[PDB]
């Protein structure tokens, strides 16, 4: 049944995407959006969380298991990943405990900040864009009644008008709102993964015994919106 | 609570439907242009 | 936000705007009067 | 005369569908269902019986999986702490298990209606292009008026009435835990059955219990 | 107008949501205390104060003074009788905010049904459209289900859960005032220390404008 | 114009918003409410610097206000600096939750009257579509119930709103006068020099919503 | 009537708007906070780098910012640290106060002008319909219904809104220098490194919206 609700979605996706392709009345509206939303970020920020939402969308964040399966081989002994590759050269370096917890606490909530802005930003656009397509329609609708020629011409004209707002409310539900949402499970997802490399570098430093360095793991693994997956 | 531009939208919207109210206060209607109006919403509808 | 009442009445008035659109298909407008209100309109908005 | 109700059903669904498989992921969400067809399905064990099972093995000292299991690790685990976390652990466990589980239907509530606007929208934009088909107005009407429909319909009648179900169901397994741990917990401590008995009738009339008295 | 359809749907959708939010027994309670706070009236503080005067003077109809002076008498220290009329107080502020919650989930849900059922009778109309002279009456009724709803939503419901908050802040009041004077009761204070401290209970956070 | 003018609408309003207002105020609390209204709007508070001058004059010696008034009353009484501060305490907290109270009842009508303006204007509307056999002669028959509205939403943002926010400003105003008479009287009962206190009088002058005006 | 027109619906909004922020603020209230938005609009805020230079160039040799000018006088002036600090606090507060309201006054101006918008074109709608049969008063009836409208959602979102939120952002920056300010004075104070208190205050670089790495 997965297939279906996925297909069922890019089809829907695909059609409001047909619906938004129709040029002049986008603009009005992302160029409304965004001069309203530069009054609260920055063009560096904005680009920041554009940036995050790319990073967000086609890199899918690591599993859990597969973090599980290393840190329990490495922790019997004695990689692609950055937070945990920069960890193991921070402990293998020299360094206390304290300020190996000092660091990866430092860039946990770094993350989290960050991830948090670009939600902040993304669902700025989304209350943002609707008014602004109305705004547009109302323009549209001063023009054409001050243009007001032809009596077959009233139906169409304002259709091009309320189309306007048609797409605040297709970019408001369907694209900056679902990045916000997105956004929001990265960053839960990062910080779960983040935790357990914590977790797991301060038990190898401290050399506790691994079954209860796993047994623990495992309960991180078994909280969350993962609870539904058991 | 509602989104806060659901008002302008209450307005926007009376906005048109009154105009269009106004549209209607010198029309005529048509009895065929019904016949088919009818017909369509029949057709539409799946009866 | 906003209250309820509010979105009851945008609702309401979106239906009418479909009904009193609705009744406008099957209409015919006087072209004498259409052009009085379009001259109006045009005056009126400058 | 399918096309018209085919279309509306999609952008409704399939609008609620995509922005929730954004928010949840795809096992998430059939866990989630799943959860709905037990709670929906299954009456929750009623507590008077769970105080009169409680009070049995009490006077001694199945048809409950979380009692099995709390007698199972009674049998081996001697140690109270051991039992008690675990059996928090469950509970904490079904708790977040429901949570999500509602936090998922209302998040299709609350996207069903925006799709149900801009479905209208969609449906309105068409007919004022038109204006002048009967063939093509039609189908207008059809699709704004139907996602509207099936917009307030999923949203008030399907999807945050099972959430609600879902929250309640949560409670009342909440209730029950609690009393099972408290009867463990009793009878790990060898308590009388009376006190215990009169204990727990304070928590029988805890929150929504409190007006059927 | 009036409709018996259409409150139906508009009762049976706001029944039907209400029943999968609360229970059927939920339900039946919050309709027998709104009843009681409607039909009754709340004891008026000032007599309660008088009556607490005579009490002290000497040393009877309310049930949560009488079973205070029950468990005065049967020699019982202040703790105790303390933490049973905080469980008791508890439980009957449980009891008006559980009430309070039903009516406003029906006050919440009536407005939804009465525009499903409106859009319900403007699909029907649509799909049996016959007569043109017709098309406006016939959505007349179609809309007196939304009408039913508002109505519903800010003349029954939600003004029977204000009533029941503020019927609550009134049983709560007067408990605390009956815990005070059965405090300086097994005290054994002074009749006009008490008295001043009772009095100035009436000047409370909602009835210091008749003043 | 009689346009905007519409008995059975303005019924609707008022009646509606009267009968909900009713069942969570008594018509004695109304009354007070409308009264507090009255007084906040017809008479203007006094200025704190009039005051703290009219104080640091009574100082030394040993009158349009009545706080003071009564304080200077109880001084001439002779009661203990207990019962002073109790009195003058429980007078502010009385004088706040009138206030509050009366805040409390125009933002309830204020809530209440666009819902009745919306009842009303879902009557009109019915009652509109049911003598309907074409769409010519519902101009006014539709303007009666946007009338309805209107006049839900003029009560509701220009009437209630503004008479709410009014009473809350003049609870502010009322609450910062009250504390200096206190501290003044308490002053004076002390029998300290008029310029001692005068240091610490100004220090929380701006407080809250004048901190704009510095 | 054309200019009628519109003198008509920006009076409504306007003056609306103006009367009910002048019954919730008093003028004096308005007119600091539009000197507050204006000087949060013309002029840029001090970029923290700057005077994180400032502070560890005078902690290295231990004034154009007035807040670290007040702070180099109480820290010549030989008061203790609780003294400094309390003070610095109460300007920080008084700070966060000024700009907190000037945000309050400009979002009860962005929630009033739609109100007032919805007032306006229900006065022209009913306007337009009385006067149904009369061509001549249903332009200027449609005109200031629609204007007012469109009015009302442009100062809405447009002009007062994105100026609060502006407001909120300044508050934000200036909190941010001053407690840097702080911070520094307090360091220089105590004599500490200079290398250290140079890495503490560049970690303030990554707080809140910074993030654009």
């Amino acid at each position: 049944l997965a297939t279906l609700l996925g297909l069922i979605g890019g089809f829907a996706f695909v059609i409001m995407a047909m619906v938004l392709g129709d040029v002049t009345s986008i603009l009005i509206v992302v160029g409304g959006s965004i001069f309203v939303v530069l009054m609260k970020f920055t063009m560096g920020q904005f680009f920041g969380a554009t940036k995050i939402a790319g990073k967000a969308f086609m890199f899918k964040a690591d599993e859990p298991e597969d973090l599980i399966a290393k840190i329990v081989e490495m922790a019997d002994a004695a990689i692609n990943n950055t937070f945990m590759q920069k960890g193991i050269d921070l402990l293998v370096d020299g360094h206390d405990a304290d300020v190996v917890r000092a660091a990866l606490k430092k860039d946990i909530a770094l993350t989290d900040e960050r991830h948090t802005q670009g939600t902040g930003v993304f669902r700025a656009f989304g209350d943002v864009a609707p008014a602004m397509g109305m705004i547009g329609t109302l323009v549209g609708l001063v023009a054409m009644l001050s243009n007001m020629d032809d009596p077959k011409a009233i139906g169409p004209a304002m259709a091009v008008a309320l189309l306007t707002t048609l797409y605040g409310a297709i970019l408001s539900n369907m694209v900056f709102f679902p990045i916000a949402d997105k956004l929001s499970l990265r960053r839960d997802q990062e910080t779960l993964n983040r935790r357990l490399i914590m977790d797991g570098v301060l038990a190898i430093q401290d050399g506790q015994n691994p079954r209860v360095i796993d047994s623990y793991l495992k309960n991180y693994l078994n909280e969350g919106k993962r609870a539904l997956e058991i | 609570g509602l989104p806060l531009w659901m008002g302008t939208f209450a307005n926007l919207m009376s906005l048109l439907m009154c105009f269009f109210v106004l549209l209607l206060s010198f029309s005529e209607m048509d009895v065929l242009k019904f016949k088919q109006i009818a017909g369509s919403m029949k057709f539409a509808f799946g009866v």
